[PDB]
């Protein structure tokens, strides 16, 4: 019995775990993995939700039923765990709706807080400009503070909390759009666990909307908060859009966590930013926004400016210490993120969907059309970098060898968490019938290290 | 020589390894992944030596010399031991009156799928007046154990 050597094994991890009852038709295996589940910690596992979930709706009944149990005891232990699973069980279905059914059967004040949230970018589908859109939502948002604090909280945030406080001022309309976003700061209250504790207390110049460091915007905010006294207090931001699909961004998230780890362990100087994803539902969700960066798009706007003309202004001269360290992070994001929009095919790349951060990274955002689903290196961003002779471009250019290698040695993680997505999705990204060809063929496993080198060269090549 | 030929029976649902039990106790090998067959292995009990011969199933001449009956069941599945109802009933039709039954709750490692209440199942032995006990052939817990007590109390 070398399998049970295995699964004893230290080998056996959450990862591994998850492949296996992917694949064995063994109901004695299948029901062996549903109990290392417990033995699992608690955040491992949790990575790893939206593909178990998953596999619950769309697969063989006696692949759910051995995940059922872990979930419910998850469920029964965590409000918030409860929650996300109700979430996700409800966008992904089109079989678990019975169970979902039973974990909203204590979760009404938070789906009372969401679906107002929701309803309130639903009716800024009328007012047509920006600023309009904006107008409403302050006043709009002004309302929700009427019955505040409740048991509410951010998902998105890392660690417990009660919402306490919405200045209401502080909020701001991303676009145009019929359906567009918005950007609203939410006070909250921290504390040990949020299943235990009640409800905080109530207690009822400034509120002046500007663009600058989040740093300062958290100064401004509390002062003018009733509990901006509490060290207990923390301000959170989060981006509530109520007509967008975010299921592909979801999964895009872990394939970027993934790359992530990856570089890290195989110590490869790469830099990229995943931002926390929240799915409502089909239809909406919300996102845990990266502050202090703004679209390229913005930032070229707004000062009238070349990218590298941003960076000599702002950090300082070529030769300041503080460009070199500017121009080092722009590099390495620059170079992680092609790897990133590479191997998941990612489209529409334009400055408006590229954040730039105040330390100099580069962020991509909107992970639609990557893969399957479909209707680049410019001059401005090689200036940054030196031009294409410059010491710090083959520094680039070798990052990427460094960074797909590494990436090639541990493939098996990444396909894993596509593959896995794709069973029972109408989602775009899946619409050839091998689209994990591709992806497992982007990798190039058999390329040699050499013949690997030639294949990034002529990329970048092909990048301009 | 071996004093004895004890023949006892693994009956039950399908799924719950009693011929994996089987393995374990004989052959001391358990295998995770999946007609009729018995196995004996021979054991010193009160200073004799007696080979007990396990039967196993996948219908009279199952039951006939029978000495003692298995009767096994999945903690995991609460529907296994519903069935031992009808796992009686099989035995009170087929089985030698004499024969004693053991309850056997297997798969005892699987503590976070228990669906099977342990002191639940222990009363049903006493209703039944039969001896009970939990086991587990893939850490081989109480496996020994079962038969070692079923061998024993047939005398
Ligand atoms: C899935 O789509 C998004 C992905 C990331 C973000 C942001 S935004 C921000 N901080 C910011 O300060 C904003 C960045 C540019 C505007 C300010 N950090 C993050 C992670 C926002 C959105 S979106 O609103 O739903 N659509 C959108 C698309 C293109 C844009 O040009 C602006 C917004
Ligand atoms: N986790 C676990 N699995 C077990 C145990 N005992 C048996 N199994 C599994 O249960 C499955 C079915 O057992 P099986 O050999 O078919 O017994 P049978 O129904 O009497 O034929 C096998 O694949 C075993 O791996 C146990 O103690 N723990």
């Amino acid at each position: 019995s070398w399998l049970l050597r295995l699964f004893e094994s230290k080998l056996f991890d959450i990862s591994m775990a998850i492949s296996y009852l992917y694949n064995s038709k063994e109901p004695g295996v299948q029901a062996y993995i549903g109990n290392r589940l417990f033995c699992f910690r608690n955040e491992d596992v949790d990575f790893y939700l939206p593909q178990l979930l998953n596999m619950y709706i769309h697969m063989d009944e006696d692949v759910g039923d051995a995940i059922k149990p872990y979930i419910v005891h998850r469920c029964r232990q965590s409000i918030n765990f409860s929650l996300q699973c109700a979430l996700l069980l409800g966008a992904y279905s089109s079989r678990g709706t019975k169970l979902r059914k039973l974990i909203l059967s204590r979760l009404a004040p938070e789906r009372e807080f969401i679906k107002s949230l929701m309803a309130i970018g639903k009716r800024l589908a009328t007012l047509p400009t920006k600023e309009q859109k904006t107008q409403r939502l302050i006043s709009e948002l002004s309302l929700l503070n009427h019955k505040l604090p409740a048991r509410v909280w951010l998902p998105t945030a890392g660690f417990d909390h009660h919402v306490v406080r919405v200045p209401h001022t502080q909020a701001v309309v991303l676009n145009s759009k019929d359906k567009a976003p918005y950007l609203i700061y939410v006070e909250v209250l921290e504390c040990e666990n949020f299943d235990t504790t009640s409800v905080p207390a109530r207690i009822p110049p400034s509120a002046v909307a500007l663009k600058e460091p989040w740093q300062e915007k958290v100064r401004r905010i509390r002062e003018g908060s009733p509990y901006g006294h509490l060290p207990n207090w923390r301000l959170l931001s989060v981006i509530v859009k109520c007509g967008d699909d975010l299921r592909q961004e979801l999964l895009a998230f872990q394939v970027l966590k993934q790359l992530q780890s990856i570089w890290e362990q195989e110590r490869v100087p790469l830099w990229i930013k995943p931002y926390k994803i929240l799915v409502i539902s089909a239809d909406s969700g919300m996102i845990e926004p990266v502050v202090n960066a703004v679209s390229i798009h913005q930032v070229k706007k707004q000062s009238q400016l070349s990218l590298l003309d941003y960076f000599l202004q702002e950090h300082g001269s070529y030769t300041t210490e503080a460009f070199l360290s500017a121009q080092r992070n722009f590099v390495q994001s620059c170079a992680g993120y092609c790897l990133v929009c590479y191997l998941l095919q990612v489209k529409d790349r334009h400055n408006g969907n590229i954040l730039l951060d105040a330390e100099g990274h580069i962020i991509h955002i909107d992970f639609g059309f990557i893969l399957s689903s479909s209707p680049k290196l410019t001059t401005e961003f090689v200036d940054v970098m030196g031009g294409l002779d410059g010491d710090m471009f083959n520094y680039y250019k070798m990052l990427m060898l460094q960074g797909l290698i590494a990436a090639r040695k541990h493939m098996d993680k990444v396909v894993q968490i596509v593959e896995i997505m794709q069973q029972g999705s109408q989602l775009p990204c899946f619409h050839g019938s091998s689209t994990i060809r591709n992806l497992k063929e982007r990798f190039h496993m058999s390329m040699t290290e050499e013949q690997l080198q030639l294949l990034v060269e002529q990329m970048v090549d092909g990048s301009m | 020589e071996y004093d004895y030929l004890f023949k006892v029976v693994l009956i039950g649902d399908s799924g719950v390894g009693k011929s994996n039990l089987l393995s374990r106790f004989t052959r001391n090998e358990f295998n995770l992944e999946s007609g009729v067959e018995f196995a004996t292995r021979s054991i010193q009990v009160d200073g004799k030596t007696i080979k007990a011969q396990i039967w196993d199933t996948a219908t009279s001449a199952y039951y006939r010399g029978a000495v003692g009956a298995l009767l096994v069941y999945d903690i995991a599945k609460h529907l296994t031991y519903e069935n031992v109802e009808r796992w009686l009933k099989e035995l009170r039709d087929h089985a030698d009156s004499n024969i004693v039954i053991m309850l056997v709750g297997n798969k005892s490692d699987l503590r976070h799928l228990r669906a099977v209440p342990t002191d639940e199942a222990r009363a049903f032995a006493e209703k039944n007046g039969l001896s009970f006990i939990e086991t587990s052939a893939l850490d081989s817990t109480n496996v020994e154990a079962a038969f070692q007590t079923i061998l024993t109390e047939i005398y």
